[PDB]
């Protein structure tokens, strides 16, 4: 921090050595440097932020998730909290804000542990046992959901994800839309256990009208354009016949490394007659079969083209390959690679189509969108979001995106717990009374680290631009009394936590704000273990590229 | 896995539009052949 | 009018350190506990010079 | 044309789960039981 | 840091520091270099 | 704190000793380097003047509220 | 097109100077660049004010 220190005195290293407390004093500042934009992101009071590439395109994103990933760090120990914001992201889906505060805050605190001559394999123990704790008591304190008979188990957990967005005012129409969503595309697995595909709905970038008149797909919405112009957009009736192909449509050439060789120039125009037909031989099965709508994988030449707009089928070129099983899944259809069976002979059944009773071609703002509803066998969902921009949909769709993942969640797991930093408050006075009860050397270690959980709800009262302490001394009156409640029902003095709004403290049960615990565990673990990593280095070796 | 060929490259010739119908034939079927003798054994996981 | 660049007018001189954000003040408590900490180990007569 | 069923060996369960994003193929018993078994364990964890 | 440049001393970057245990080496080789040249 | 760091002590049960044995020791209670040993420092003839700490709270008090009343800075050139 | 005319009879005064009138919002960013150090002041009023 001061000044720089000798470079290799007596040593002969080629890079640059250093050692005692001022690394471990750059490592607190490190995971302060990075910990600072995301502090002004955290709790709905929070702002969005923008990332510009010195190229003109910039993005705006309120999750420290891709924020830091955008952000190219060069200190090593900065890149713990920039892959545990990535890691975060894909287990549970939401809180990357959380965790690099949380393990910021571990470390800053125990910075003072530090210099007390206390080791740091003392201090973990000391946050382990705290752990431990903290997790039966997150385990007796939660709830399951099913809870009541009315949902509003799960129109008010869409409010916790959906909060600190741009579209957190909107939460209310978006709230029943995420619910109506992810009980469309369930699944069966693992005999009798459901499951809850995350992205499998389909997030469309459209321009118009607003995010409050979003209207939700009863159905997959394909994006992707029509091949030719002259073809039928709209197709009704019902029993509308699905077919996913994905093998090569186009003409193509012969075997990868063959050569044709013929000597009597008769039959040279015979083979190529017949690589003409044995492509159209294929189109002709399917118009027997009597496919309305036809979806490839692969390109579709003009020689494919003729047939279909002559016999009215609905042909589309540049799908995808995750799309494709997804339609079959829904529709009913089976994923069709080639055109073959056991048997020697070659052709195809009308068992491999699949049925969906409307198939619309729909164009807002320069995006055709095939729409596809009514799917007999399964159901599905799309939501078309809309907004400004490219650039403010990417909030949205990652907004939505981390929505579905808090709704999977509750419903894998019922058991839920109140937002608003109820149970980083209730954690202090369940500890505080074990930490006297341990007696030696880790008391200052539990209760720093207690001391270190309260940072989640000070951040709501100081980006709220509002007085803190008199949140957290009443948040900490209510929350003392819950552990000496006396039981005999009048339990009360638990399950409360900050109301920015009007700057109260009231009950987060009626005031529809949940959280899953599973989201709660795997934050904590995480965490520590990114503080475990940072605490226990001592001296750094940095080697310059050759 | 693969249709019918050494490992050093080859050369096939066509002198007829009717052998194209054979060698398509044919290269599946020596990928069909394949799959009814793993049926027969009845073997159900392959590492390749 | 007189020119086609039409400069914008800064209030400040050029070069002049930044302004009111968040880490202002704490800046200056770091630079401080910076300088506190090179005449740290020099207390009691157990110290160092 | 060796390939027959004497040459291959036998398990219970066979799958390929998807745990929280971590994709691993998971074999579980073998009754061939053989002179020497072998040993496999995952290594799991936050950070590479 | 914070990105503004955090400057304590007058010619922050010419200057060194030295501490720990690396300090002490430095004093005791020193003082050996030298006892090279008086202990002959 | 410091003082007993520099010493190799640790703080921990220097700080636990100081707090709870206040009341025998009402005023003459401080740390002992000798005996490595907490104990009672009008037997061991250690004094020091007052006027040290007066101005010393009364110049760090000082320089404490000077610049937390300060929260801008600026540099011409 | 590739190029403007740079403002001509710009000769008539030195490169150097520079008019600013009322237009262009010019008299809007006057009260901006007040609002600058005008801001500095609100800290700086009263018993708790900051040096
Ligand atoms: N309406 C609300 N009232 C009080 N606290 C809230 C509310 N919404 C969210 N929070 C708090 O914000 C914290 C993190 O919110 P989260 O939705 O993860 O933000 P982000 O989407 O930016 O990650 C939660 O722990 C929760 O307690
Ligand atoms: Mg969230």
């Amino acid at each position: 921090q001061l000044f720089n220190n000798s470079r290799s005195d007596t040593l002969f290293l080629g890079g640059e050595k250093i050692s005692g407390d001022d690394i471990r004093n750059q490592n607190v500042l490190a995971t302060m440097a990075v910990a600072n934009v995301v502090k002004s992101s955290l709790g709905p009071v929070g702002l969005d932020k923008m990332l510009v590439d010195d190229i003109g395109d910039f993005t705006v994103t309120n999750d420290g998730a891709t924020i830091l990933s955008l952000l190219d760090v060069q200190h090593p120990a900065g890149k713990i909290l920039v892959e545990l914001a990535q890691q975060q992201d894909r287990e549970i889906g939401d809180g990357t804000t959380s965790v690099v505060i949380i393990a910021s805050e571990l470390l800053k605190r125990a910075n003072e542990l530090v210099k007390n001559k206390i080791h740091p394999t003392t201090i973990i123990t000391g946050f382990r046992v705290a752990l431990r704790e903290a997790i039966r008591f997150i385990n007796e304190v939660l709830s399951t959901s099913v809870d009541t008979l009315g949902k509003e188990t799960l129109i008010n957990i869409a409010k916790t994800s959906m909060s600190s967005k741009i579209i957190g005012a909107d939460s209310d129409f978006f709230s029943n839309m995420v619910v109506d969503a992810l009980l469309a595309v369930k699944t069966q697995n693992s005999k009798g256990e459901i499951k809850y595909p995350v992205k499998a709905v389909n997030v469309l970038k459209a321009h118009g009208k607003s995010a409050t008149e979003s209207l939700l797909v009863p159905g997959y919405a394909l994006n992707c354009t029509v091949a030719s112009q002259a073809m039928p957009k709209r197709i009704a009736g019902g029993n509308v016949k699905i077919a996913c192909l994905d093998l090569n449509l186009q003409k193509a050439r012969m075997a990868m490394g063959v050569q044709i060789n013929i000597d009597d120039p008769e039959q040279l125009e015979q083979i190529r007659k017949r690589e003409a037909g044995i492509v159209l031989e294929r189109v002709k099965k399917i118009i027997d079969a009597g496919a309305q709508v036809v979806l490839t994988t692969k390109g579709i030449d003009d020689l494919c083209l003729k047939e279909f707009v002559e016999a009215k089928i609905m042909g589309v070129r540049r799908c995808k390959k995750e799309d494709l099983r997804r339609i079959a899944r829904a529709t009913g259809a089976t994923l069709v690679s080639s055109m073959s069976n056991l048997e020697g002979e070659e052709t195809f059944e009308s068992s491999y189509l699949g049925l969906c009773d409307e198939v619309v071609q729909a164009k807002f703002s320069d995006d055709e969108c095939i729409l596809i509803k009514g799917t007999s066998k399964h159901s599905s969902s799309s939501i078309i979001l809309r907004g400004a921009n490219d650039y403010s949909l990417d909030e949205m769709e990652r907004s939505l995106h981390d929505s579905l993942s808090v709704v999977k969640r509750t419903l894998e797991s019922g058991n839920v717990v109140p937002g608003g930093g109820c149970v980083e408050a209730a954690l202090n006075i369940y500890l505080d009374n074990f930490a006297t009860t341990v007696g030696s050397r880790e008391q200052l270690a539990i209760a720093e680290f207690a001391a270190a959980l309260l940072i989640i709800p000070k951040t709501l009262a100081v980006n709220a631009a509002k007085d803190s302490s008199e949140l957290v001394a009443k948040l900490r009156s209510y929350h003392a009394a819950s552990q000496m409640a006396k039981p005999e029902k009048r339990r009360s003095y638990r399950n409360y936590g900050l109301d920015l709004i009007r700057g109260k403290i009231v009950d987060e049960i009626h005031a529809g704000v949940l959280e899953p615990t599973i989201s709660k565990v795997k934050s904590l673990k995480s965490a520590l273990e990114a503080c475990v990593a940072i605490l226990r280095i001592d001296t750094m070796i940095t080697v310059d590229p050759e | 896995i693969s249709p019918p060929k050494p490992d050093t490259e080859n050369n096939i010739i066509v002198n007829d539009y009717r052998q194209m119908d054979k060698i398509l034939k044919e290269e599946r079927a020596y990928l069909l052949n394949i799959c009814k003798k793993i049926k027969k054994a009845k073997c159900n996981v392959l590492l390749i | 009018n007189f020119g086609s660049q039409t400069p914008t007018i800064v209030v400040l001189k050029e070069g002049t350190d930044a302004s009111q954000g968040k880490g202002q003040i704490i800046s200056n408590i770091n630079a401080c506990v910076a300088v506190q900490e090179a005449l740290k180990p020099t207390l009691g007569p157990l110290g160092s010079d | 044309e060796l390939f027959t069923e004497d040459r291959l060996g036998s398990a219970d369960l066979v799958e390929e789960i998807d745990s929280d994003g971590s994709k691993i193929v998971r074999v579980t018993g073998i009754r061939n039981n053989n002179a020497r078994p072998t040993v496999s364990v995952v290594i799991r964890g936050a950070n590479n | 840091e914070m990105g503004r440049p955090f400057i304590i001393v007058k010619d922050q970057g010419n200057k060194k520091r030295q501490h720990g245990l690396e300090a002490k080496k430095s004093h005791i080789l020193a003082a050996r270099s030298v006892a090279s040249i008086i202990k002959t | 704190r410091q003082l007993c760091e520099n010493a190799g002590f640790d703080a921990i049960e220097i700080l636990n000793k100081l707090r709870l044995a206040h009341s025998k020791g009402e005023k003459w209670y401080g740390v002992v380097f000798e005996t490595e040993n907490i104990g009672d420092n009008f037997a061991k003839f250690v004094w020091e003047p007052a006027l040290v700490k007066i101005n010393a709270l009364n110049s760090a008090t000082e320089a404490t509220n000077l610049i937390l009343s300060v929260d801008e800075t600026i540099t011409n050139k | 097109s590739l190029r403007l005319p740079q403002n001509p009879n710009a000769g008539l005064f030195k490169q150097g100077y520079n008019s600013y009138s009322n237009a262009d919002g010019q008299i809007i960013k006057s009260i901006a660049a007040i609002r600058e150090l005008h801001q500095m002041c609100l800290t700086s009023m009263g018993p708790c004010g900051r040096n």
